[PDB]
């Protein structure tokens, strides 16, 4: 008739995901239930395909006579907002009077997130993760000793101008925020939103940046999504003339509001580079301590 | 009514099988399209249903007695296969989930258990020059090798650190010869985007790695082959231009 | 609901099958705690419950080609074993039925059928030198042989004058092998006292004796071993004292 | 709560011993009914297993 | 419930199986007794029931690894067997449907298929002397070959110009080795009369005939026997007389 049925029937463009399975709360531990004993036949809990892909759902009421527990032990303090809120370190500035390093009280840093082993492999375990920060900075002389300085901290997001010098013009920050501190005072602290164009930062990506060919030249930038690229990070000494004192910066994170998404398996090899899984190949480690043989501990 | 003999049926292709696990739903969520809230592109995307959204048999790798297991990077497995890849290749928007139905079939005098996973953002590593001290990256026929797919360097470690002893997280279904035959997952479209350029980014990996090595006496079958098929499903693409490849 | 699939949890102990037979109730009589009206004994018993009443492997014999069977007295066996056999020992009376999970299990290539039996006040008599002129007795190692077991002198008589052509009168299941690989009885305290020693008396006997022959040619498996599981039901124990034993 | 539960619930003490199988009366031998044939798929008495 | 498990119980016969397809009932009809609106002799028929409407075992072949398969004429097989074939020789007029089940079984390491088929008014034709210029009979042991069957000249045409390529039509089953194990038609009285002579007419003929041959390796088993079963449903005679035969 009039329309076709194969259109009017038809469920192309179905738009809300169907949920295989709800979320409920769980502000305790599951409580326990009382057991007995049971010899039934058909009834048999304990025996499961592990082929099927799902974990054992056999209780411990069924596989063992049981008291009650009313378990009112709290998981609060395993979630993502619990769990990420814990400042680690995620970058160390370094202002030397004359070395290898920078010698000019000005150093740029491309936000890297990765670079430290402890707060990578803690995020590592997300594919995907969206979340607000709060960043610290912590400023004072390679022996450890405060200072009089006064520095200057300048977020310079993609495409802003980076410094090219210790006094350069791009230090009159009349848009991109900057920060005035002296080592005398604590801890400069700042919070940061969102501020991806995906719905969420990404620790991996499988795939090229760029079209066209991907010849041995350009292969370098595999794995790189420039929408967790928030941009680089620069300090001043401030000038015009040069500093007096050896400084160092040290970058802390703080997240909040956290939301993760699919999980990960976790690292087991050295990290070597930035943003990039790569591992020493001669020197593969098992994940986990060995013993000498499977029927002594 | 049963849980291991199943059917499944899209568009014009059918694949049938008696000794199977049951489905897995991918993260408890089944396949759909883009809602208007999620989408930000205001072209109006094609949805070519039927010929696209249908079963693929792109390879079928010899399982032998020492192997160290494959891998294959989506969607880049069917960008020069059927209808699918032609709308891929035109389009520089796409979305779609699959449907993978890894099968591997032996006697019962065989044994041996795969791991079938679909990991999501499976980004692989080099070898660091045995030692450690060079930050080489993997070629084009590495992380995106498409029809015939790419043996593992090692299997332990996935090829970036990470390792095989925890990768039952992922969406995974075993194909264990002495119950199951084939393993299928329903993974929908898995990314913090609405819409991708299926050429460069890929949106997740199958991870098909034994195990439990494949055994069998003087028998009359040594040739055991595992083959490898997909089908997208609510399939969408926008972003219209000229033909454009890898 | 299968038939043949079962999973037996006592206390914390659990047995799993998948090729058995229906369990056996007795004597279609469910085991149950002495009344008042029954009992005599002035004492306020003991039912120390999940401790002794659960699953106990106490013995695993091979079954060879050419074996005559093997038997056990209850509740001698759990003397010596667990906090069942404790309680057994500081007490007096005791009161309990149990649940025997015979099991034996080989390929579909092997053949032969065992005959579990629960045979009452199994009272065993001697070859009366072989002539019939001389009144002897059996040793302690044989009327109460315990963990190990004692193989039967002659199976067609049951050691006693009586025939096993008659043996699947009291609860009996076959262990056949190729349907099932376990067989299950569950007895209730059959005596005709509320109470009894449990060292000095013996309230049933277990007969584990094949009839058709094990056989399998030049296959990879000749060791097929018989294992014997069992588990206290309602115990109880009274008349408490210093520890005694055989 | 008070008191504990598994001591509650706890059939620890049962008395009567239940019963799976009740006597029926047979003054008489078994009669016997009339029977036609059955020529079906899934009703099979012969087959059993000891 | 099952589909494959049966049982067949006619008069005071028996037939049980457990590895079969389902029961076909012929033309989707069962059999019955003559109406008296399709009835025309006037004589009051016996119906001997139970003596003669049961199963009647005949015949087994030794289905060879390289066999053209055989048939049977009914109800000629029956004539001179049982009390059936008594009161068809007494009498002038007959009426019956049958019963037959085909019976064979081997391994699961054997293979084959075969044929079962029952074709009404089955007339068979000769070679024409191998030319054509023959107008050739065939004997009374070839059209009636009674209780030990007859092998085919030609599988292919069925000694009768027409094809085996299409004798699935009438109601046929298939005995395929890795799937069943025996073959049930049930035939209704298939004549164009209410009665026939059944010694000089033949209502149709039972084709038991391999496509797919039996194959084996040197295993312990090479005679692999098929066994006609059969058995007269709602048999009915009139016009007595004296004792008739071929
Ligand atoms: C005042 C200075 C504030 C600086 C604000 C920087 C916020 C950046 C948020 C973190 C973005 C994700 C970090 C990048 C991910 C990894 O490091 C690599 N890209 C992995 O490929």
């Amino acid at each position: 008739g009039d329309r076709v049925a194969d259109v009017i029937e038809s469920s192309i463009g179905d738009s809300v995901s169907r949920a295989l399975t709800h979320a409920l709360p769980a502000p305790t531990g599951q409580n326990t239930q009382v057991s007995s004993h049971r010899l039934d036949t058909g009834k048999v809990p304990a025996l499961q395909a592990a082929e099927i892909g799902a974990s054992s759902n056999a209780s411990d009421e069924s596989m063992i006579e049981t008291r009650c527990v009313l378990n009112s032990h709290s998981t609060a303090e395993t979630t993502l907002d619990s769990f990420f809120s814990r400042a680690g370190l995620v970058g160390e500035i370094d202002l030397p009077l004359e070395g290898t390093t920078n010698p000019n009280g000005y150093a740029n840093w491309d936000i890297d997130i990765t670079g430290y082993a402890q707060m990578r492999r803690k995020v590592e375990l997300f594919t995907y993760m969206r979340f607000d920060a709060e960043f610290t900075f912590v400023a004072c002389t390679p022996t450890g000793e405060v200072v009089p300085q006064l520095l200057q901290y300048m977020f310079v997001p993609p495409g802003a101008p980076k410094p090219d010098s210790r006094e350069s013009l791009a230090w009159q920050t009349a848009t991109n925020p900057s920060v005035f501190v002296k080592l005398s005072d604590p801890p400069a602290q700042v919070s940061v939103p969102f501020m991806s164009p995906a719905s969420a930062y990404q620790w991996f990506y499988d795939g090229y940046p760029t079209f066209g060919e991907h010849k041995q030249e350009k292969d370098l930038e595999y794995g790189a999504c420039p929408n967790n690229m928030m941009g680089t990070f620069s300090v001043r000494t401030v000038g015009t003339s040069k500093s007096k004192y050896p400084l160092v910066v040290r970058i802390y994170m703080r997240m909040k509001h956290v939301r993760a998404w699919i999980p990960r398996p976790m690292r087991n090899q050295n990290y070597l580079f930035k943003a990039n899984p790569n591992y020493a190949g001669n020197s593969i480690k098992p994940t986990g301590a060995s013993r000498t043989a499977i029927t002594t501990l | 009514y049963s849980d291991r003999v199943a059917q499944l049926t899209i568009g014009n292709s059918t694949i049938t099988t008696q000794e199977a696990a049951n489905i897995i739903v991918g993260y408890g969520e089944w396949p759909s399209y883009c809602s208007d809230s999620d989408a930000t592109a205001v072209d109006k995307p094609t949805r070519p249903d039927v010929s696209v959204n249908r079963f693929y048999t792109l390879d079928t790798k010899l399982w032998e007695k020492s192997s160290k297991g494959w891998y294959w990077k989506f969607p880049d497995v069917l960008t020069e296969t059927g209808v699918f890849g032609q709308n891929a290749q035109f389009h520089y928007l796409y979305r779609s989930g699959f449907c993978i139905h890894v099968q591997c079939n032996a006697s019962k005098f065989h044994q041996g258990a795969l791991l079938v996973a679909v990991l999501p953002e499976y980004v692989i590593g080099t070898v660091a020059g045995g030692t450690g001290t060079e930050d080489s990256h993997p070629p084009y026929k590495q992380t995106q090798p498409g029809a015939d797919g790419f043996e593992l360097q090692h299997p332990y470690v996935l090829d970036a650190g990470i390792p095989i002893s925890q990768l039952t997280v992922c969406p995974h279904q075993w194909i264990n010869l002495r119950t199951n035959n084939c393993a299928t997952i329903i993974v929908p479209y898995i990314n913090a985007l609405p819409f991708d350029s299926a050429l460069n980014h890929c949106n997740f990996g199958l991870l098909v790695v034994p195990i439990s090595p494949l055994d069998y006496d003087q028998g009359a079958t040594p040739v055991i082959p595992i083959t490898i098929t997909l089908a997208p499903m609510c399939s969408e693409f926008a972003g219209l231009r000229q033909a454009v490849t890898q």
